[PDB]
């Protein structure tokens, strides 16, 4: 997972 | 109440980390500011993550409306900050960075600052509310898509069309036919803006090592994305009224 993908989906 | 939510989930302000010690060249500015452009990322992700409508939106459009839309965002909340902290005197990235024409000059990005600096000059102009404000940086969040569309075009479209409702409600606590079209002509200037910074802020991540700037892990990603797509096209700016 992206940083982005980690962020929005935690 | 979308409106009241709104002014209850803007993020707290956050420092640069600057250090005033070391010698204030472009790449010691530019570093700074990338590094609380990185810092202020994440604050743009937890708030786009509670904005109403926007869990809606599949996670790849989320991404993309994010990763289009990021210049656009840092740029007007950075004029919002100089506009109620300084009265739109001087650029307020931070508590602890404040640029005057010194710093404008040190940062070789002088006439993009003064294009920056001319969208707080315009909040003063339209003694532009906090309720205005928010709608509005919501609106510049759903400014970009691709070319071809998102996944889930219709839903981001619904998402869009209320929050315009949404800016035409607002205006009429400030005839409003005028005020509103003032403030979407202001959106549309964005653009503009926008395409001269991110110009300067690829060329930059191309030549990174050689200048001496620094870029945090979060820009790296965003702009590894954007770049390719934003220069081979595959931009689509949406205009309120098309020049
Ligand atoms: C923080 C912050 N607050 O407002 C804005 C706008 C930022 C910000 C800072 C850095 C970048 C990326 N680097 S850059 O393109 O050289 C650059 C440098 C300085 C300003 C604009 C672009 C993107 C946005």
């Amino acid at each position: 997972k992206s940083l982005l993908q980690q962020l929005l989906t935690e | 109440s979308p409106v009241m939510v709104l002014e209850n989930i803007e993020p707290e302000i956050v420092y640069a980390g600057y250090d005033s010690s070391k010698p204030d060249t472009a790449e010691n500015l530019l570093s700074t500011l990338n590094r609380l452009a990185g810092k202020q990322m994440i604050q743009v992700v937890k708030w786009a993550k509670v904005l109403p409508g926007f869990k809606n939106l599949p996670l790849e459009d989320q991404i993309t409306l994010i990763q289009y839309s990021w210049m656009s965002l840092l740029s007007f909340a950075l004029s919002w900050r100089s506009y109620k902290h300084t009265n739109s005197q001087f650029l307020y990235f931070a508590p602890d960075l404040v640029f005057n024409e010194e710093k404008m000059h040190q940062s070789a990005m002088y006439e993009l600052c003064q294009g920056m600096h001319q969208i707080s000059l315009q909040f003063v102009r339209l003694q532009l509310t906090f309720e205005e404000y928010t709608i509005m940086k919501v609106l510049l969040l759903l400014s970009t898509i691709p070319k071809d569309g998102l996944k889930s075009q219709a839903a981001f479209e619904e998402m869009r069309t209320n929050y315009i409702k949404e800016l035409r409600k607002m205006v009429t606590k400030s005839q409003s036919w005028q005020r509103f079209y003032q403030l979407t002509k202001l959106l549309d200037s964005m653009h503009d803006l926008v395409s001269d910074l991110l110009e300067f802020c690829f060329y930059t991540f191309r030549e990174s090592h050689a200048l001496k700037v620094e870029f945090p892990a979060m820009l790296v990603e965003i702009i590894s994305d954007q770049l390719p797509k934003v220069e081979s096209g595959n931009a689509k700016p949406l205009y309120f009224h098309r020049k």
